[PDB]
C-alpha cells in the first residue's frame, strides 16, 4: 500500500497556518522522486536530506503538517527564522531534518470579494516552541486593564484574515504548504 | 514595493471637498492606513486599513480603495485640517513603507511678491566670503523660482533658499536665496541679479546691483 | 493616561553613540509591536525598528548592525541603541505602538538627535542695509551666518517691532555651520527717522548680538 501523499497535496481545502493540519503517515511505502520531479511546486527545500537521495531511506515515523500562508511568508517555514508566522503561527525547530513544499494556490484559495477562511494569528506573548499549535481566541491584552472578552483599546482579537483575492500581488497570494518531518 | 502620493501640493479652502490619492505599485487589499502631521508634532492616525476610522478621529475623514489606487476624502475642510497628509503600506515587515506626503495650505488669491536683493556687507567681505541675498515676499502661491545672475551667466550650485510657513494672517509666503561667493571671485563680476519667476508676475522681475556702485 | 515618553536626543559626532528610551504608561511595551520611526528635517517618515511581543527584532537596512533595540520590562520602557551614527541619521525619532500590522495609534511627542562634526560657534550677524532706490515699502534684514548649533532667536527693536518680520528657517552649510536671515518690511518715508536693530541670540554659545541696519551710504 502506497502512502496517503494524495489525501495530503491534493486535499480540497487547506487548514489556516494558526491551526495547520498534521497527518501521522506509518507503514507504507513512499516515492519522494514522483514528489521532487513534479514542476507544479515553487518551493521544495530539504534540510538535513538530499531531495534526491531520499526514496532508499527507512524513517519510523513521517509527518506531513500543511496550512496556507501568503506568498512573502513562505520564506518564514524554515529552521531559525522569524516573523509574524514563524513566531505565533508554525513554528520549525533549528535542528529541523525534512522538507518544505510550496505551490500557489491562487485559483483553488483565492475569492472574488476576499476568501476570510484562511486566518493567521498577529497577537501572542511568546513565541511558538517548535511544532506547537496554539488555536486559543481570546482577546489580546495588550495593557495593564483585563479585557474580559471585550475588543477595544489595548484589547485584541488574536486571528486577522489573508482575504486572498485573484487579483491580489503574488506576496499576498494564497500558498498551500506541505511540512514533512521524519523522526 | 513603492507609494507614490498625488498630489505632492494642494490649495484648498474651508469648507471644500479634498480627496489625496496614494497609490501602490502591486495590489496591497486593504493594507494602508493614514497620518495626518502638523509642523513639529508627531504623526496622528486617521484611517487604517483603507477605510476603518480611527477612534476620535472627526467623522468628515473617510478612506477608500483597495488594490492599488487609495484616496484620503475629506468632505468638508476646517482650518485645523490643514497639515501634511501620509499614507502608509501595512503588513510589510520587516519593510514599512510610508508615501511621500501631499500638503494642503490655505488657497487665496494669486499675489506677486516684492523681490529685493541685498549685497555682501562691508564687514563680511573683509571675512573673505560674500554672501547676497534675494527676497521674495508675501507671495502666492508657494510655487516660486529664484535665479541667480552674475554678469548674465545662470548660477547654480552655490546658492541655498529657505520659505516660511504661510503666514496666519495674509496666507502668504516669503523666500530668502543666499548666493554664496569668495572675496576673491565676488570681485571678478560687476552685475549681482536675481531673476524671479512667479505666477502673479506677467513678465520675470529682476533685481540687480553693480558691485561697488551705490 | 496613555503616552509614550521620549528622552536620550541630543548632539553626538559622527562614529559615536546615543541611547534613546521611550517611558511608556497605559500600555505595556513588551506585549506590543513596538517601533522606532524618524523624520529628517523637512523629510518624510522612515521606519527605523520593531521589536515583537515574542522578542523578534527586525531593523531598516539604512541601520542594520548599527542600531539595537530592546526592552526595560520593569521600567515599562522601549529603548534604541544607536552606534557608528552618521551625519544623514540626524532626525526627530519616535517611538509609537503598532496595533494592526503596522498602524501606529500612539506616539511619542519625539526626541532630536543631531550627528555632526561641528564645534559650538556663535553666529556673526551682517546688515541686509535696504536699496540707496525706489518708493513705497522697504526690505531691511539681519543675516545671522555661521553659527551651530540650532537654533538662534532674532528679534527686531527689542520685540517693539514685530509687524512685517519674516525670520526665515535656517539652512545648514556644507561647512557643517547653520545660517539664516531675518527681514522686515517698513515703508520707505521711516528709513530716516526709525532706527532698526535686529536682536540675534545664539544661547549654545552664550551669543547675544544687537546689530543696527541703515542704509548704506
Ligand atoms: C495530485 O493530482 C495530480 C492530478 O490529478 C489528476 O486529476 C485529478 C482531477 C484526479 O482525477 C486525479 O486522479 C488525476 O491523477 C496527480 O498527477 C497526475 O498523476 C497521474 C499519474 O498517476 C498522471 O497521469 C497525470 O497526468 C497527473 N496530472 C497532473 C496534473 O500532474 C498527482 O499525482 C496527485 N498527487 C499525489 C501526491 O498523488
Amino acid at each position: 500500500n502506497l502512502c496517503p501523499f494524495g489525501e495530503v497535496f491534493n486535499a480540497t481545502r487547506f487548514a489556516s497556518v494558526y491551526a495547520w493540519n498534521r497527518k501521522r503517515i506509518s507503514n507504507c511505502v513512499a516515492d519522494y522522486s514522483v514528489l521532487y520531479n513534479s514542476a507544479s511546486f515553487s518551493t521544495f527545500k530539504c534540510y538535513g536530506v538530499s531531495p534526491t537521495k531520499l526514496n532508499d531511506l527507512c524513517f519510523t515515523n513521517v509527518y506531513a503538517d500543511s496550512f496556507v500562508i501568503r506568498g512573502d511568508e513562505v520564506r518564514q517555514i524554515a529552521p531559525g527564522q522569524t516573523g509574524k508566522i514563524a513566531d505565533y503561527n508554525y513554528k520549525l525547530p533549528d535542528d529541523f531534518t525534512g522538507c518544505v513544499i510550496a505551490w500557489n494556490s491562487n485559483n483553488l484559495d483565492s475569492k472574488v470579494g476576499g476568501n476570510y477562511n484562511y486566518l493567521y494569528r498577529l497577537f501572542r506573548k511568546s513565541n511558538l516552541k517548535p511544532f506547537e499549535r496554539d488555536i486559543s481566541t481570546e482577546i489580546y491584552q495588550a495593557g495593564s486593564t483585563p479585557c474580559n472578552g471585550v475588543e477595544g483599546f489595548n484589547c485584541y482579537f488574536p486571528l486577522q484574515s489573508y482575504g486572498f483575492q485573484p487579483t491580489y500581488g503574488v506576496g499576498y497570494q494564497p500558498y498551500r504548504v506541505v511540512v514533512l518531518s521524519f523522526e | 514595493i513603492q507609494l507614490t502620493q498625488s498630489p505632492s501640493f494642494l490649495s484648498a479652502s474651508i469648507g471644500d471637498r479634498v480627496t489625496i490619492t496614494c497609490r501602490a505599485s502591486q495590489g496591497i487589499s486593504s493594507y494602508l492606513a493614514w497620518y495626518q502631521q502638523k509642523p513639529g508634532k508627531a504623526p496622528k492616525l486617521l484611517i487604517y486599513a483603507a477605510s476603518t476610522l480611527q477612534s476620535g478621529v472627526p467623522s468628515r475623514f473617510s478612506g477608500s480603495g483597495s488594490g492599488t489606487e487609495f484616496t484620503l476624502t475629506i468632505s468638508s475642510l476646517q482650518p485645523e485640517d490643514f497639515a501634511s497628509y501620509y499614507c502608509q503600506q501595512l503588513n510589510s515587515y520587516p519593510a514599512p513603507v510610508f508615501g511621500p506626503g501631499t500638503k494642503v495650505d490655505i488657497k487665496r488669491t494669486v499675489a506677486a511678491p516684492s523681490v529685493f536683493i541685498f549685497p555682501p556687507s562691508d564687514e563680511q567681505l573683509k571675512s573673505g566670503t560674500a554672501s547676497v541675498v534675494c527676497l521674495l515676499n508675501n507671495f502666492y502661491p508657494r510655487e516660486a523660482k529664484v535665479q541667480w545672475k552674475v554678469d548674465n551667466a545662470l548660477q547654480s550650485g552655490n546658492s541655498q533658499e529657505s520659505v516660511t510657513e504661510q503666514d496666519s494672517k495674509d496666507s502668504t509666503y516669503s523666500l530668502s536665496s543666499t548666493l554664496t561667493l569668495s572675496k576673491a571671485d565676488y570681485e571678478k563680476h560687476k552685475v549681482y541679479a536675481c531673476e524671479v519667476t512667479h505666477q502673479g508676475l506677467s513678465s520675470p522681475v529682476t533685481k540687480s546691483f553693480n558691485r561697488g556702485e551705490c | 493616561q496613555v503616552q509614550l515618553v521620549e528622552s536620550g536626543g541630543g548632539l553626538i559626532q559622527p562614529g559615536g553613540s546615543l541611547r534613546l528610551s521611550c517611558a511608556a504608561s497605559g500600555l505595556t511595551v513588551n506585549r506590543n509591536y513596538m517601533s522606532w520611526i524618524r523624520q529628517a528635517p523637512g523629510k518624510g517618515l522612515e521606519w527605523v525598528s520593531v521589536i515583537y511581543s515574542g522578542g523578534s527584532t527586525f531593523y531598516a537596512d539604512s541601520v542594520k548592525g548599527r542600531f539595537t533595540i530592546s526592552r526595560d520590562n520593569s521600567k515599562n520602557t522601549l529603548s534604541l541603541q544607536m552606534n557608528s551614527l552618521r551625519a544623514e541619521d540626524t532626525a526627530i525619532y519616535y517611538c509609537a505602538r503598532d496595533f494592526y500590522e503596522g498602524s501606529f495609534d500612539i506616539w511619542g511627542q519625539g526626541t532630536m538627535v543631531t550627528v555632526s562634526s561641528a564645534s559650538t560657534k556663535g553666529p556673526s550677524v551682517f546688515p541686509l542695509a535696504p536699496s540707496s532706490t525706489s518708493g513705497g515699502t522697504a526690505a531691511l534684514g539681519c543675516l545671522v551666518k555661521d553659527y551651530f548649533p540650532e537654533p538662534v532667536t532674532v528679534s527686531w527693536n527689542s520685540g517693539a517691532l514685530t509687524s512685517g518680520v519674516h525670520t526665515f528657517p535656517a539652512v545648514l552649510q556644507s561647512s557643517g555651520l547653520y545660517s539664516l536671515s531675518s527681514v522686515v518690511t517698513v515703508p520707505s518715508s521711516s528709513l530716516g527717522t526709525q532706527t532698526y536693530i535686529c536682536n540675534v541670540n545664539h544661547k549654545p554659545s552664550n551669543t547675544k548680538v544687537d546689530k543696527k541696519v541703515e542704509p548704506k551710504s
